[PDB]
């Protein structure tokens, strides 16, 4: 393969830089930029005319000049060399090697930027996961095959419960018929502008359980330029939908910081003025985190799978700054972390009222997890409701002023978060949590439980 | 100790494929003592001038400055010599800013990742 | 070596011509006098050079001469007890030549060049020598000031100076190359200093107040801010940490804030006393002031020259803490030097890469093994003023993803003077759990029992305070009034720090836990002496509670025979009721 | 004098675990090192053909 | 408020506030400088031996302590009853009423140093000594007449 290289850069600023008199460059394609001192950076072409190009650039931009910096074309269209014997290793941002092991020799080579899976193609994402946590394995149910992110604020522990949850996620098939043959989970763990204090978490954390023996994991640490994380969700599952797909994994993506990667975004789509939505981010930015996020799900016909969970930091805790606001427009379910649990030390700080999960009915249900469990779930979610709208007439009216069956309302609710949400690191099984469930439950009044059949509340209440 | 054993078999595994690219490398450069080479330096400047229409002029090592030569003024392009470019020649396109160039040293290193996977696989 | 002309004067940014090759980020010197500036935007044939100085009076076809160099501090043995402003040049030197005003491009060394070290090598000839090995030192002030081979430097060592004394710029350890080092060597500030790995923090950074290393610790390598309006301290806090912290060395920036603190800076620490070595605390403090009237470009690079000079002491194998004062300011900063530029701004008139620079500054903290292979680690606690206090901001909240601590200054409770003015519902810190090991080792056995003992007391408290404003505070059942008054008794004793009392403005540990225990005991024996029966009105005028509450008041050295007696007198004490 | 057998058990079962750990962390490690010389008894075994396969896709 | 720009930008340069109020101003006192929001965040070199008095940044202290102490006593005064309080809070009140009917209002007189101190001292004679804690016990027996 020859190498074409032009020249004439006429401007460089920011993260652009231009080269006139190049037309044979595909849109889209990656170059390599060579500056006086011998130094290959990388970039990517975004707009061709017969006259000009340009180029944005994954690396920093100093040390550039005019008279030097030879562009190099590479790949037409961004590719990933995928490989099988890919289970043990660190990548940054690009996808080299940074653990010192030799590349990998790519089985394939696959476009980076992903295909739309076919809506017929698709399969209805079935089967149960539970991962020990109540409050998500109870009321906001995670299936096999789903997206659904965990909405966090500043300092919430957000990365423990995704940790925790990738250590302990299995797959139960005693209360479904498969048969055990069991495959656990592969993990992709992509990152976008993890400190090193987050890092060392999750990497301590993997090496404990013995869990970097089957994941793959692409750091761009926050030192590193802040452009290739646009690269880097796509490369994580560019790898996911290989390993899913082709060699019938159960692949868990773990998407870290999804708000990193819209401000990644948001630079670059204000370098080119580019007319935004709100607060600054730009028009077209729903159709990427769409092309991030409906890369998972399930496949008919197929054994592979992929579960994503990402991260997002809310910035003022809120769900109405426009990235959990089209996070959860697209992705289905999510789990918000709240500040005002978590200052009582209770660990998983969840609220169940503003998080849920739009696959539980699929899953959830007789002959596939307990015939109680969405009637369980129904009540849960009533009976607490009504639990903090009379905290909130308690605080004006005192506490002296209710009357019954509005104080067993009031102390179902603090009796529920201190002893259903609140868990150590320990793993609850599906009927332990159901079980405490029918617990908190028989504190209110057997006439009160309307939205349970009588069967139900006949045989477990009390 | 899995982990032990696996990073023992990648890193044999590498060590043998970069054995093997050197000495393809080495190969490479004694390619140009041995008189086929200039019979072949045609033909990469060859297809270098038609993917690049227009081509202004080639710069080449003088090993086949004295020998294109004649070999390329039916080409109608200028020849020049600015050395350090074994293996190869390369041709400057219209008025600067664009050059295409096409050498062995370039071809094994951009080929270097498909030729990897086939011979890993005609290898084990 | 690029050279070309002004075209354009735009306010603070020049925009010069002729100037095809000369690369991005390079200082070149513009004007006739030689102010410094800096290219972003090539364009053409043409820079974009933002000058750090002011502007007035520059034509049209004065010479601009790049240096082909990006932005470079001098590291070498000389900087500490030393004022640099925001471009490393020595202040004292400044006002040595020109006067007492900051006049426009006066040209002076970081580095005294006439300055004679003792140099006492650590080589010989053929040793080997790579990125960050010692070679020798030099004793600057109260230190064994090492001096280390550029972090890009490999080879072997011809020949070496013997041990005399020498000047900065002499040099004394040549390679068998033709490579020469001397005593000092320039870095590049927006490139980090390598290290070999990071080990993550498992040691606290004792601030010596009573809440920030109670309540809201923060480890050795850790990042922490202080986010407050204006009126609530925010200043007595800094220097309260510039005095009395354990940082073996203390940067302290200072980038767009007033000058009368770094003036009270530079007059009052030539006579304090480190609580480590003896000798002046100025001795060990390296002070960088870009005061808020000096011009707006340089506060840009006052932060990095900070954040470079941390890390070189780092490289030696010290404790660094370096101070960054009003972030905000540097935004604001970045706000006029982008806006110049003519972009597209977002979020309140900041550029959107506003986080990606202030993230690669917070991260260049943390504890590290050297090249060396001798340890050492840089905290930094960052100043920011976020505008309306309002916490909502842009920078606050790019600041709070990547920072470990935060620290919330509140303004109304430093209108009633509360001082310190920390609020503990909002400030937070997550190194606790890493620290425990440590604490209980070095402090106690219970003692974050014992934390959490008092966090659960201020939280029932603050709880409970919606009440108390709601109905009568004496209309209380007074168990439940109890927690009332050991709540009052811990903000106003235990988080009541003085800063200007000569004993109070410091307290280690084991005063932080004594004060803990008395609070504790008074409560345990006065809940279960109610669970008796007695009168929580008679509970309260016992003498035992005025020896708690000046507890804070009595020395380090004299307290735990002052403690073991207050202890006995609060069992003496609820016998008799 | 349940708590002291309780630390005995502690101490020998320490020992157990430990020896347990060494003896086959340092097999695994020797069952890598024969597994790098298998592959590179296969490496010098094929190499002429690979490097003949690459030198004649690689040339024009 | 203070979150506007000018104040607040004024806040951060400057050495402290001094804060009128709207409230003093309603009742007739001139100047309506309330001392709650206000202060100097200098005065610790300006105040004390030779420069003053010697007493001089004590007794600004505990008029700051007494008088947050007295108008927090009558905000609270405002919810309960005004007899349901007990011996102290009455020499509270009293000190923040003759407080801010002599201290502060004084209209256009040119007090100097000396009369605004005797005028702090005669405020602070109206509590019990015991009530009197920041002021070290030898201005006590000197002043407190
Ligand atoms: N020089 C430039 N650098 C970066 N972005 C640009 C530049 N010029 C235009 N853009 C952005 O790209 C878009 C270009 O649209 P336009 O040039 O009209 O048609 P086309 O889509 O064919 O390029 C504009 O909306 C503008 O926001």
């Amino acid at each position: 393969l020859l190498k074409k290289e032009y020249t004439g850069i006429t401007y460089i600023s920011g993260p652009l830089l231009f080269v006139e008199n190049a037309k044979d460059l595909a849109y889209g394609a990656i170059v390599d930029i060579k500056d006086g001192t011998g130094r290959v950076r990388g970039g990517q072409v975004i707009e061709v005319s017969e006259e000009y190009a340009v180029i944005q650039v994954f690396e920093e931009t100093t040390g550039l000049d005019l008279a030097t910096t030879s562009v190099s074309l590479v790949e037409d269209v961004a590719r990933l060399g995928v490989s099988k014997e890919m289970l043990g290793r660190r990548f940054n941002g690009i996808g080299k090697p940074i653990d010192g092991l030799p590349p990998i020799t790519p089985e394939k080579r696959l476009p980076i930027t992903g295909l739309p899976l076919n809506p017929v193609a698709r399969r209805k994402p079935e089967q149960f996961i539970q991962t020990g946590i109540s409050t998500i394995d109870v009321m906001n149910t995670l299936v096999r095959g789903q997206k659904l992110p965990i909405f966090s604020g500043s300092g919430l522990p957000a990365n423990e419960i995704a940790a925790q949850i990738a250590r302990q996620a299995t797959v139960r098939p005693d209360l479904s018929g498969e048969g055990e043959k069991e495959e656990p989970f592969a993990v992709v763990f992509a990152a976008m502008g993890i400190t090193q204090r987050e890092l060392s978490y999750f990497i301590q954390e993997f090496e404990r359980t013995g869990a970097l023996s089957r994941s793959v994991l692409f750091l761009n640490k926050a030192d590193d330029p802040t452009i290739e994380r646009i690269l880097t969700p796509r490369m994580a599952l560019t790898v996911a939908e290989y390993l899913a797909f082709e060699h019938d994994y159960h692949v868990l993506v773990i998407l870290t910081d999804m708000t990193n990667y819209c401000e990644a975004l948001r630079e670059i789509g204000a370098a080119r003025e580019e007319i935004p939505g709100r607060r600054g981010y730009p028009g077209y930015m729903y159709t990427d985190l769409a092309t991030i996020y409906e890369r998972a799900g399930v496949v008919e016909g197929k054994k592979g799978s992929v579960t994503q969970i990402p991260i997002l930091s809310m910035p003022d805790d809120d769900r109405t700054h426009p990235i959990p606001d089209l996070t959860g427009y697209i992705t289905e379910g999510q789990i918000q972390l709240s500040r005002e649990l978590h200052r009582k030390g209770i660990y998983p700080p969840i609220d169940p009222l503003p998080s849920l999960s739009r696959l539980m009915n699929n899953g959830v249900g007789k002959g596939k997890t307990r015939e109680d469990h969405k009637q369980v779930s129904d009540q849960l979610y009533s009976a607490y409701a009504n639990g903090v709208d009379i905290r909130k007439l308690v605080a004006i009216i005192g506490e002296d002023a209710l009357t019954e069956n509005d104080r067993r309302y009031l102390q179902f609710a603090d009796a529920f978060e201190r002893f259903f949400i609140n868990q150590g690191q320990q793993n609850r099984s599906i009927e332990e949590s159901l079980q405490i469930a029918w617990a908190l439950l028989s504190m209110l009044p057997q006439g009160e439980l309307k939205r349970i059949s009588k069967d139900h509340i006949g045989k477990y209440y009390g | 100790g899995e982990l032990l054993v696996a990073t023992a078999r990648t890193q044999a595994r590498g060590e043998v494929l970069e054995e093997v690219r050197r000495r393809v490398r080495e190969a490479l450069e004694a390619l140009p003592q041995k008189p086929e080479w200039p019979e072949v330096v045609r033909k990469l400047a060859l297809e270098a001038l038609e993917a690049l229409p227009g081509a202004k002029a080639l710069v080449a090592n003088p090993e086949d400055l004295p020998h294109l030569e004649a070999l390329a003024r039916e080409r109608g392009v200028e020849l020049q010599a600015e050395p350090a470019l074994r293996l190869g020649v390369r041709a400057v396109g219209a008025e600067g800013k664009t050059q295409v160039e096409n050498s062995l040293l370039a071809r094994l290193d951009r080929a270097w990742d498909a030729l990897s996977s086939k011979v890993a696989q005609a290898l084990w | 070596m690029i050279q070309g002309v002004i075209q354009k004067i735009a306010g603070p940014a020049v925009i010069a011509k002729g100037m095809l090759g000369a690369r991005m980020y390079d200082i070149c010197k513009v004007g006739e006098e030689g102010l410094v500036g800096e290219i972003i935007r090539l364009d053409g044939d043409t820079a974009f050079v933002q000058v750090y100085e002011d502007t007035s009076g520059l034509k049209v076809g004065e010479p601009v001469v790049s240096t082909g160099l990006p932005l470079a501090v001098e590291l070498g043995p000389g900087m500490l007890n030393g004022i640099y402003d925001g471009i490393q040049r020595p202040l004292e030197r400044i006002r040595e030549k020109t006067g007492i005003y900051i006049t426009r491009g006066v040209v002076v060394h970081a580095l005294d060049r006439e300055k004679k070290w003792a140099w006492t090598p650590m080589v010989k000839p053929g040793d080997e020598v790579r990125g960050g090995m010692v070679l020798g030192t030099v004793p600057e002030f109260g230190f064994t000031h090492k001096i280390l081979v550029p972090p890009d430097v490999r080879g072997r060592v011809k020949e070496v100076k013997p041990a005399g004394e020498y000047t900065v710029e002499e040099p004394v350890v040549v390679l068998e190359d033709g490579t020469e080092l001397k005593m000092y060597h320039t870095w590049p500030v927006r490139r980090a200093r390598p290290v070999q790995r990071k080990l993550d923090p498992n040691t606290p950074f004792l601030t010596g107040m009573r809440i920030l290393d109670v309540l809201f610790p923060v480890a050795m390598g850790g990042t922490a801010a202080i986010p407050g309006p204006f009126g609530s301290g925010k200043t007595v806090t800094q220097q309260s940490l510039a005095k009395w912290s354990n940082a073996d060395v203390v940067v302290y920036v200072g980038c767009g804030e007033r000058g009368n603190e770094m003036t009270d800076v530079l007059v009052e620490f030539p006579e304090l006393t480190d609580p480590k070595t003896g000798g002046p605390l100025m001795h060990r403090t390296v002070l960088i002031a870009n005061t808020s009237n000096m011009p707006v470009a340089a506060r840009e690079a006052s932060i990095y020259v900070g954040v470079t000079i941390a890390e070189y002491f780092r490289d030696q194998g010290f404790s660094v803490a370096l101070m960054a004062d009003s972030t905000s300011r540097w935004a604001e900063a970045l706000r006029e030097i982008s806006s110049r530029l003519e972009e597209m701004p977002a979020e309140e008139g900041y550029p959107p890469y506003l986080a990606a620079r202030l993230a690669a500054f917070y991260e260049r903290a943390g504890k590290v093994i050297t090249l060396g292979g001798e340890e050492g680690a840089v905290t930094i606690v960052g100043a920011v003023s976020p505008p309306g206090g309002d916490m909502s901001e842009p920078v606050t909240q790019s600041t709070l993803r990547i920072v470990g601590a935060f620290w919330r200054l509140d303004a109304s409770l430093a209108f009633r003077r509360h001082f310190p003015a920390i609020n503990w519902n909002g400030s937070y810190s997550l190194f606790t759990s890493a620290l425990d090991p440590w604490y209980r080792e070095n402090v106690a056995e219970d003692y974050p029992e014992l934390r959490d003992a008092i966090s659960e007391l201020l939280q029932r408290e603050a709880g409970l305070q919606e009440i108390v404003q709601l109905v009568g505070p004496d209309a209380l059942q007074d168990a439940e009034r109890l927690v009332i008054e050991v709540g009052r008794i811990i903000r106003e004793d235990f988080l009541q720090q003085n800063a200007y009392h000569e004993v109070d403005a410091y307290c280690s540990m084991k005063k932080a836990y004594g004060i803990m225990k008395m609070i504790l005991a008074f409560y345990k024996e006065a809940e279960a002496a109610i669970k008796r029966g007695v009168s929580i009105d008679e509970i309260l005028q016992l003498p035992v509670l005025e020896r708690i509450g000046r507890a804070r008041y009595v020395s380090e050295e004299e307290f735990p025979a002052y403690f073991e007696e207050a202890m006995k007198e609060i069992q003496g004490a609820f016998k008799a009721l | 004098e349940a708590e002291a057998k309780a630390k005995a058990l502690e101490a020998q079962y320490r020992e157990r675990e430990r020896a347990e750990t060494e003896a086959l962390l340092a097999r695994y490690r020797e069952r890598a090192e024969a597994e790098a010389k298998a592959v590179r008894e296969k490496a010098m075994a094929r190499l002429d053909e690979a490097v003949a396969l690459v030198l004649k896709e690689v040339l024009p």
